[PDB]
DNA sequence: TTAGAGCCGTCA
RNA sequence: UGACGGCUCUAA
């Protein structure tokens, strides 16, 4: 009986001061904001691999088709889309030397084999990054307990980009099961495959391709989200991870102070409030380091409710001018809102609201924009609440769809709940994997 | 008045880059016409031969591809471009824009061949200026560069196309309300009554134990078969608090607050469920951190119910369908039920592997969707119900909540395209005597095949 | 109440 | 060990 919502969907900006809904669509039609003329992104992996490189990159420039190629449209190829000059000569293409197959003998230990090989992709880039002169972009490593996170944590402190792929997805085509099937199958999206790797390796090549295009200025949506390590001997201790957003996408990240803030009998997750303004601080003085005026508003998200007393850790470091609200937000609990006829569901940016405070919103469904619903099955919202503050929720609600659409490890049409989440999630692990640098550096290609 | 370029392409064939190279053209300044670029009456007739062609055109670009030798819309145009072509007197007039590489140079249309051919088959970087460059060197007319027209256009070709449309409907919720409720609820603890020792999730009534303070909904005297020294006691002592007011929050007293009281009701009204799947006959699932209930095998009309095939065969495997409840009262007092796939090699004994079970699980609800799985929700919760209006789930002797089987309704706004049959595929209908009959051939071929 | 992990189809 | 979604099991 009850009435809903719907949240237009708010239209990023490309160059040439067009903006259109779809990074996909726009940017090849238009092309990414900062067009970086150099795209000398070079290759370290294995020579396999590395003609597996080698033929996909004549693939980029050709154009990939998807079978179904209304939903996951077309990739014409590289210099087309961004207008950037790149092939498989421009390269450095450095090999990594791990052709030797041989065995004196193993041993029980599956992490000293993650370390070893961990270790062995690290040092080559290093040892490329300094001796070379010329501006090597990108360093994607071929791979024939956890790897990745590491790979990037003692990547992080050196400052230099880098990328991992090529398990068996580059080559996938080829690259088939034991019984004759493709063990990854990319047939049906191998249009796709090849954009979002475009688009992603040409943001952490120096790039950003597209930035929202309709904000009101002194905003700053920054993203506060707790995370786990397993291997802290302390059983409360966890990471928790800042991350500064402001319109363009290209904020600051400061690591939390790690400390034991995990409830076993409460199952919550709070800080002292001491360390909380210095956070909150730290990240207000770079917004105005990097924008001279104070913002007018500050909506922190969160993944987990929030007690008083650390609010008011928040409401004295902030001046009297600006205004802070927490907004947490989640995704575990269900509503299903089944379509009454036909087999579509509903559309993406459909929204539920409760009370001033606790709302839900779709991410999901058939876009009216693609025909196709980016989830299997019928898709779940996110529940998104104003913890503490007072805020207007309609107004988070549209920001937080529009900050779904700003994701550039993909180019996938809009994220399903906000990069200030999954980007924190992802940088967090790769924190827990080695704690010991403290890395506050602007850029998030390192961490992506 | 003659500054336009003309694209001819097998529009309905593999030839979709015209749309991108006609957008970028127009991005560049270049007025270039195209079939798709003029979609408001028909697609493509005699009226483009009548005018553009040959009044208004300054290029004529072929996209020669897999069957320009062969298509008749590439070729009659290409005859009316030869022509009109002499009739100018001109010298670069077509254009080969040549796409697919397995066309062998001994395999192409001969009325192409006439003019050199700009490449595209390798990579555009080399074709994407060298249109550019032809085109300035034989002073083909540009408007100054502007990208604004390039978006505007590019919106008007698919904004009819697919869209929002403001078009109000309903939808069906998973969420079923909770109109009747027992009057008040009622707390025995006598420290005595009973011990800490026995299991409480084992008591014949929905019944928990706390560390010092105990809870139930049922009398002093329906607790006598677990353990004897109960019914002696009188109801005049017990803590009774009005269930109208617990939920509401206007309750709140020293030993719990309202909201303490708001996390009991939702344990009770969740253990309650496990007794109502005695009464229904249906199997229980030991899922993880809830339970799974699923019909057995065709215990209704073939496996279906209410003409839902509530319960099937895949391939090998038999799936069934099955629910968990879980019981929340913050909005409005409600129960939720999250949808399962349970799978059964024949219904004696379920698959021991769990592993086997979710990937299997995956693989059936593949070719799902909202109608298809919404209706096979509320299948399962009309049988379940006691009654046409309402199920009866039984919490206490004589006070029993009662839950609707109809789902709440939510209206919204933005559906959908005002024109209906959004995806045409596999409407027909023909005459057959099994569920996928020839869908079963595809599916297994082609993991056969892949 | 929440995480971490883990298989797996690619969106009629 | 491209990306998203989906549920599914794991404790605390
Ligand atoms: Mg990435």
């Amino acid at each position: 009986m009850k009435e809903l919502i719907y949240i237009e969907e708010p239209s990023i900006l490309f160059a040439h001061g067009q903006k259109c809904t779809d990074p996909r669509d726009g940017l090849a039609l238009f092309g990414p904001l900062n067009q970086i003329y150099g795209i000398k992104s070079g290759v370290v992996g294995t020579q396999k691999g590395l003609q597996i490189f080698k033929s996909y990159l004549d693939k980029i420039q050709k154009p990939i088709y998807n079978h179904n190629n209304i939903t996951r449209p077309m990739f014409p190829g590289f210099e087309a889309v961004f207008g950037c000059k790149w092939e498989s000569q421009n390269i450095v293409f450095k090999e990594i030397t791990d052709e030797e197959i041989r065995r004196y003998l193993f041993n029980a230990s599956t992490h000293k084999r993650t370390y070893d090989l961990v270790t062995l992709f690290n040092d080559k880039i290093i040892t490329a990054n300094k001796n070379d002169e010329e501006r090597v972009d990108v360093w994607f490593v071929i791979v024939p307990a956890q790897f990745h996170d590491q790979l990037k944590a003692r990547l992080l402190e050196h400052t230099i980009p880098t990328q991992i792929l090529r398990e068996s997805t580059l080559a996938w085509r080829d690259f088939k099961n034991t019984f004759g099937a493709p063990i990854r199958d990319f047939s049906k999206i191998e249009g796709h495959l090849a954009w979002t790797i475009s688009t992603a390796a040409y943001y952490k090549a120096g790039g950003k391709p597209w930035k929202l295009g309709d904000i009101r200025p002194g905003v700053c949506y920054l993203g506060l989200v707790y995370k786990k390590i397993e291997k802290s001997k302390n059983p409360q201790n966890a990471c928790c991870a800042a991350q500064m957003f402001l319109d363009n996408g290209d904020g600051t990240v400061f690591k939390g102070e790690v400390g034991p803030w995990y409830n076993p009998e409460k199952g919550e997750y709070h800080l002292k409030p001491k360390e909380a303004k210095a956070l909150l601080t730290q990240a207000l003085e770079s917004y105005k380091e990097q924008n001279k005026s104070y913002p007018k508003e500050v909506f922190i998200h969160a993944r987990t409710r929030f007690n008083d007393e650390e609010w008011n850790a928040f409401n004295e470091v902030t001046p009297k001018n600006t205004n802070l609200v927490g907004v947490t937000i989640t995704k575990s609990k269900p509503l299903k809102l089944y379509k009454t006829e036909g087999a579509f569901p509903i559309m993406r940016g459909n929204a539920y609201i409760v009370d001033e405070k606790k709302a839900f919103l779709w991410t999901l469904g058939f876009v009216p924009k693609l025909q196709s619903t980016l989830s299997m099955e019928v898709p779940n919202p996110i529940f998104i609440e104003i913890n503490k503050g007072e805020a207007e929720i309609q107004q988070v609600l549209k920001d937080i769809l529009a900050l779904t659409k700003l994701n550039y490890n993909a180019c996938i049409y809009a994220d399903g709940e906000p990069v200030t989440l999954r980007f924190a999630n992802k940088i967090g692990e790769i924190l827990t994997a080695s704690t010991e640098i403290k890395t506050p550096p602007l850029a998030f290609k390192y961490y992506i | 008045m003659r500054n336009k370029i003309f694209i001819s392409h097998a529009t309905p064939e593999d030839d979709d880059f015209t749309r991108w190279l006609s957008l970028k053209l127009i991005g560049l300044g270049y007025e270039v016409w195209c079939d798709i670029l003029f979609l408001d009456k028909g697609v493509d007739f005699w009226s483009t031969i009548e005018k553009e062609i040959r009044e208004n055109t300054c290029k004529f670009l072929i996209v020669s591809s897999t069957a320009g030798n062969k298509r008749e819309g590439v070729l009659k145009e290409l005859a009316v471009a030869t022509k009109v072509k002499k009739h100018l007197q001109d010298d670069m007039f077509i254009i080969p824009l040549a796409i697919d590489e397995n066309l062998s140079y001994d395999d192409i249309n001969i009325e192409i061949v006439r003019l050199n051919a700009i490449d595209f088959k390798k990579s555009w970087a080399k074709g994407l200026q060298d249109l550019l460059d032809a085109f300035e060197k034989q002073n083909v007319p540009k408007k100054p560069p502007d990208h604004s027209k390039s978006n505007l256009l590019y919106q008007q070709i698919f904004l009819h196309d697919k869209q929002a449309i403001e078009k109000e409907e309903t939808y069906d919720s998973n969420w079923f309300p909770i109109i009747s409720f027992p009057n008040e609820l009622r707390f025995h603890r006598y420290d005595w009554r009973l011990p800490k020792q026995f299991d409480v999730r084992t008591l014949a009534f929905p019944a928990i134990r706390y560390k010092e303070y105990l809870c139930t909904f049922a009398w002093e005297y329906d607790f006598i078969h677990q353990l004897p020294k109960t019914e002696t006691y009188n109801g005049q002592e017990s803590i009774r608090i009005s269930t109208s007011d617990i939920l509401s929050g206007r309750y709140d007293t020293d030993f719990i607050r309202n909201y303490e009281c708001q996390r009991l009701i939702v344990q009770l009204i969740n253990k309650a469920f496990e007794l109502r799947m005695k009464d229904k006959n249906v199997r229980e699932y030991q899922m993880s951190k809830t339970f799974a209930y699923w019909i057995e095998k065709g215990k209704l009309e073939k496996d279906k119910f209410e003409k839902i095939k509530l319960v099937g065969k895949q391939k090998n495997k038999y799936w069934h369908f099955g629910i968990s409840a879980a019981g929340k009262l913050y909005p409005s007092p409600v129960l939720m039920v999250s949808s399962h796939i349970i799978f059964t090699m024949d219904g004696i004994n379920l698959i021991k592997s769990k592993s086997i079970q979710h990937s299997s699980r995956r693989k059936q609800g593949k070719n799902w969707w909202n109608d298809k799985w919404r209706e096979k929700l509320l299948a399962f919760i009309r049988f379940l119900s006691d009654d046409q209006n309402a199920i009866y789930l039984n919490v206490g002797s004589e006070e029993k909540i009662l839950i609707s089987n109809k789902p709440l309704k939510f209206f919204g706004k933005m559906s959908y395209v005002t024109p209906s049959e959004v995806t045409l595929e596999e409407e027909s209908v023909l005459a057959d005597i099994n569920n996928f009959e020839e869908d079963t051939e595809d599916l297994d071929e082609l993991e056969d095949i892949e």
